[PDB]
RNA sequence: GAAUCUGGUCAAACUUGGUCAUUUAGAGGAACUAAAAGUCGUAACAAGGUUUCCGUAGGUGAACCUGCGGAAGGAUCAUU
RNA sequence: AGGGGAUCGAAGAUGAUCAGAUACCGUCGUAGUCUUAACCAUAAACUAUGCCGACUAGGGAUCGGGUGGUGUUUUUCUUAUGACCCACUCGGCACCUUACGAGAAAUCAAAGUCUUUGGGUUCUGGGGGGAGUAUGGUCGCAAGGCUGAAACUUAAAGGAAUU
RNA sequence: CGGUAAUUCCAGCUCCAGUAGCGUAUAUUAAAGUUGUUGCAGUUAAAAAGCUCGUAGUUGAACUUUGGGUCUGGUUGUCCGGUCGGUUUUUCAACCGGAUCUUUCCUUCUGGCUAACCUGUACUCCUUGUGGGUGCAGGCGAACCAGGACUUUUACUUUGAAAAAAUUAGAGUGUUCAAAGCAGGCGAAAGCUCGAAUAUAUUAGCAUGGAAUAAUGGAAUAGGAC
RNA sequence: GAUAGUGGCCUACCAUGGUUUCAACGGGUAACGGGGAAUAAGGGUUCGAUUCCGGAGAGGGAGCCUGAGAAACGGCUACCA
């Protein structure tokens, strides 16, 4: 990561998934960015400024994705009601 | 888990298994049962002399055409009767008939060489001169 | 263990170099000689109290314990003052990291001193070779009962 | 047969956190199995972990965090002497840098790193790398 | 899973979270000793004691209302059987097995069956003269077990 | 205290018989490979021109054939 | 070794067919096919998938049990049952999709959770031939089985796909 | 490769490799995860017993003191160097260790020995005093003896001791270097020197600390404990 | 009894043990045993007649004399080769 005197190499430092942590990699040729736009009264909706996610390719591919979204929603207030802790 | 006791005062049982599996590799069992000693012309050496007996040309195995200039060999310590080949360009105007002759394996562990049906050395030192240095005339034959 | 008789054999046998006096009163008679043998064991009463002779005993004879003391389970008590302890361990096979209940059986005599069943665990001890391949002494036969006292279940 | 029951509670929880899981349930639930989480919480591999006090033998509830990659527990439990450590480390983790063998001693169940400061050595159990 | 089957079955009797007493569910404990203990005088088998209590009566675990066991109670009362109760029964079944093919001569299946109920006494046997219940060397078959039997 | 001699004793050895093993004779007997411009069929590979195979029994130039029961590694993943 | 001997039917006959056919097809036909005593222990005895155990992905079906339905339906009044029906749920025999895993591939919810290699255990294999032979044990009344070599000998013999 | 243009034969020529060497034969180790503990395969490539039972063998649910604080020492860096490249405390942490009380004892006492105060018998040399203790009658034991009692027993594991030398790895050293060897090195070039280190070799013992792991056993006619 | 001394070491008498699938006993060994050698991850395989330590053996079997110490072989005594 760091070479002993401060100075960081490692480069490309990975995006990894909001969902699942798990790393997106490389030629992650299946994952995606999500951009979800930070909103306001009558009109309005904020240019430039989103909250955004990365889903990584593994969880849309195996198909539970949405859901996953959902949550992260939830979380970061996009959402009231839509999905619950108990399934 | 497959097989062998990922066990722990299991070790006995592997050790016994391993004995028993072990027969099955080939080099391993020639070593054991003493396949050298009882069979293999050669007293498990590598080099035995023996006496020219009779020449023979063997004729070659298939794609491959030819007669091959083989020497039936009477090896002198365990008594068995061989085909040695013997190397290069003719070289029987150097091997004769009953002389005494310095045989070599052949480099394929024993079994048989190239071409050749039924045969598995070479000769080397033809009555204690060698036969390159005859063929290259680097050192020549004692006379008779 | 000898069971019972005291004097049966062709010879008639005492303690060597120890003597009763006819002379002097005693109603005790006979003068036991016995051997702590030490190394932190109590010596049991059964030998004190005891009428046996028996010259490989570690109490009553000139069999003295020195070297190695082990322990481990009686198998065989089938043949006559003398037992068979067979000590299992564990013995360790590099090649795959692993072990071997391995087997070997000490034979040790055995001092009417004691009550010895098959199973019991004895810590006994080297000795001066009694014969043959017996060259250990019984010294502690540790498992006093192993529920024989407490044996029924209705209360 | 449910011989050992560390190994059972690794399995699920490495299935879990290949499939995306937030969350495992392990059945059986030792004093061992409860360690060896400790053990991985304190160098933050696991979130939080709830052991249902079952009126019977145990459950596990584990957070998985996204930070595991395997979790490992060991065959037989091997008797290992401190040198062996070193040998063991380098067949079983990542590098020669981070992550960790969980091994068994008698001043408890530590990592590697942990037991090479305390100088102490016993029997391995797992690994978290 | 299972002994002798191939078969994997999961039917079993389940248990309640609490170890206290089901409130509401009245008596004594004293009470349900001396039903208990009439059971035994009756001639029942631990088992079925428990079963009569459970139904008819307000119980649901001896264990829970009075503290301790059934068979550690019948103990206690000294009333319990000889042989245990479920090594009993399994001598029962290969006695009346073994009568079943003394008549019968061509019945494969049920001299197999045989064999299986004879190999499951035997470890009942082994893991009783472990335990102490059975007095050792003490082995149970064929021409001593009918006798036992009753 | 010398040869010598009675009894032991350890006992080499020697005459006997019977086990074994390394070996070389081995009258004859059937095998197996290597050689693959012999002889006859064509058995198998295509439904290979009787689908092949397995276990078994009988038969016979020879591949093999035929019973009986199994497979499909079948040429059928298929009937309101 | 007895019985019973219908049918079919190793052998045999016997007719064709064929260069030839004691092969295929036709017609008889003992042994056998049933069965009581015994034996023999092998089969492509195959799911060519050792048994336990845990976990990961859905899905309808189907058999076995079991609760939950003001469910339909039989009516002999309310019915109480059965037979369905719907939702489950254990247990099974399988199957269909996906692979996010495997695997060489064909394929597989196991052949998954294995170079990120470690749940517990049996047993078996080590290039092909020689050879499941020879010899020795054995267990067989025999046919045979279980075990089972080496000498030689050869660069392939194999698999699974593709053109 | 060779059946009349042979990049494989036989020669010459250049060339390549290694080189005072280099080739051939037979073993053997590596390659060989082709013997697999680490670490192999078994549907179809070889291979899962016809099936079940079963004794040895191997393997085996979970559960028995987990916690908190209090106080006391070490080892790394942080922050300055206080200093003629090193030095130690405070500001600071992690880190191992110990002592403890907690509802928690470390095998137990016969006497040595008490060492210091739980101490006080007179009180004061003395900064207006808990700055400071020479001192002898009730009484802390662990600061360890020797002497009994009786220690559930192992596997582990740390430290330790012994694991002959040589060999191996390795400290020093100019055998001219090197393999080596155990020497050498330095003065006024009118006698003084370091030296011949360490470390493994687990296995069976033996001694010690640890008490997780894996056993094993105690109190259920209690002839159980005090 | 013997021995330097213990011991089935041998003898007398009595008992019926002991070893074994956790491979006894056999059969092999082209087996002297270690220390070690080669092999260059980790585990390992092979190889150790041989410079050190043991142990046997002096053609083979025996038997002994002397001496602190030999069952000696550059010491005897047979017998077989
Ligand atoms: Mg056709
Ligand atoms: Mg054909
Ligand atoms: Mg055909
Ligand atoms: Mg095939
Ligand atoms: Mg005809
Ligand atoms: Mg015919
Ligand atoms: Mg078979
Ligand atoms: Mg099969
Ligand atoms: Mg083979
Ligand atoms: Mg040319
Ligand atoms: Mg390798
Ligand atoms: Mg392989
Ligand atoms: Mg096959
Ligand atoms: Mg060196
Ligand atoms: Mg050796
Ligand atoms: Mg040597
Ligand atoms: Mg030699
Ligand atoms: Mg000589
Ligand atoms: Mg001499
Ligand atoms: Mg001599």
């Amino acid at each position: 990561m760091e070479n002993d005197k401060g100075q960081l190499v490692e480069l490309y430092v990975p995006r990894k998934c909001s969902a699942t942590n798990r790393i997106i990699k490389a030629k992650d040729h299946s994952s995606v960015q999500i951009n979800i736009a930070q909103v306001d009264e009558e009109g309005r909706a904020i240019p430039g400024e989103y909250v955004t996610y990365a889903l990584s390719g593994y969880i849309r591919a195996r198909g539970e994705a949405d859901d996953s979204l959902n949550r992260l929603a939830q979380q970061d207030g996009l959402l009231k009601n839509v999905w619950s802790y108990s399934r | 888990g497959k097989g062998k006791p990922r066990g722990l005062n299991s070790a006995r049982k592997l050790r016994v298994h391993r004995r028993n599996n072990r027969w099955a590799e080939t080099t391993y069992k020639k070593r054991l049962l003493g396949t050298a000693f009882k069979s293999s012309p050669f007293g498990g050496s590598s080099h035995a002399k023996g006496i020219v007996l009779e020449k023979i040309g063997i004729e070659s195995k298939q794609p491959n055409s030819a007669i091959r200039k083989c020497v039936r060999v009477q090896l002198i310590k365990n008594g068995k009767k061989v085909t040695a080949f013997v190397p290069n360009d003719g070289c029987l105007n150097f091997v004769d008939e009953n002389d005494e002759v310095l045989l070599a394996g052949f480099g394929r562990k024993g079994k048989a060489k190239g071409d050749i049906p039924g045969v598995r050395f070479k000769v080397v030192k033809v009555s204690g001169v060698s036969l390159l240095a005859l063929w290259k005339e680097k050192k020549e034959k004692p006379r008779s | 263990s000898t069971e019972l008789t005291v004097q049966s054999e062709r010879a008639f046998q005492k303690q060597p170099h120890i003597f009763t006096n006819p002379k002097a009163k005693a109603n005790r008679k006979t003068k036991r000689w016995y051997k702590n043998v030490g190394l932190g064991f109590k010596t049991p009463k059964t030998a004190i109290e005891g009428s046996y002779i028996d010259k490989k005993c570690p109490f009553t004879g000139l069999v003295s314990i020195r070297g190695k003391i082990l322990t481990g389970t009686v198998v065989s008590t089938r043949m006559h003052r003398t037992i068979v302890i067979r000590r299992d361990y564990l013995h360790y096979v590099p090649k795959y990291n692993r072990y071997e209940k391995r087997h070997k059986n000490v034979p040790a005599h055995v001092s009417p001193a004691f009550r010895v069943q098959v199973g019991d665990i004895v810590t006994v001890g080297q000795c001066r070779p009694i014969s043959k391949t017996v060259r250990f002494n019984v010294l502690k036969v540790a498992s006093a009962t192993g529920k024989a006292n407490k044996q029924f279940a209705k209360f | 047969t449910r011989t050992s029951v560390l190994a059972d509670a690794l399995n699920a929880i490495n299935n879990a956190e290949k499939t995306g899981k937030r969350q495992v349930l392990i059945r059986p639930s030792s004093k061992v199995i409860i360690k060896f989480l400790q053990v991985m919480q304190k160098h933050g591999y696991i979130g939080e972990f709830e052991y249902i006090d079952d009126h019977r033998s145990g459950k596990i509830v584990v957070q998985l965090n996204g930070r595991l990659n395997k979790c490992g527990v060991i065959s037989p439990r091997f008797n290992v002497k401190i040198a062996d450590v070193e040998k063991w480390t380098a067949n079983l983790l990542p590098a020669r840098q981070f992550g960790y063998v969980i091994l068994t001693t008698s001043a408890g169940i530590m990592d590697h790193e942990e037991a090479h400061r305390k100088h102490v050595s016993g029997k391995i159990l797992g690994f978290v790398y | 899973g299972r002994m002798h089957s191939k078969g994997k079955g999961m039917s079993s009797s389940a248990i309640p979270y609490s170890r206290n007493a089901p409130a509401w569910f009245k008596g004594s404990s004293d009470g349900v000793v001396e039903q208990i203990i009439k059971y035994a005088r009756k001639g029942l088998t631990p088992s079925q004691i428990g079963v009569l209590l459970r139904d008819a009566h307000g119980v649901t675990q001896a264990k829970v209302i009075t503290g301790n066991k059934i068979l550690r109670i019948l103990k206690s009362n000294g009333l319990a059987p000889e042989i245990p109760e479920d090594l009993y029964f399994l001598i029962k079944k290969a006695v009346s097995v073994r009568k079943h093919l003394e008549r019968n001569r061509k019945d494969k299946d049920a001299k197999f069956r045989l064999i299986l109920i004879e190999s499951r006494i035997h470890r009942l046997a082994r893991y009783y003269r472990t335990v102490s219940v059975l007095p050792p060397n003490w082995k149970y078959e064929s021409a001593t077990a009918s006798a036992l039997v009753n």
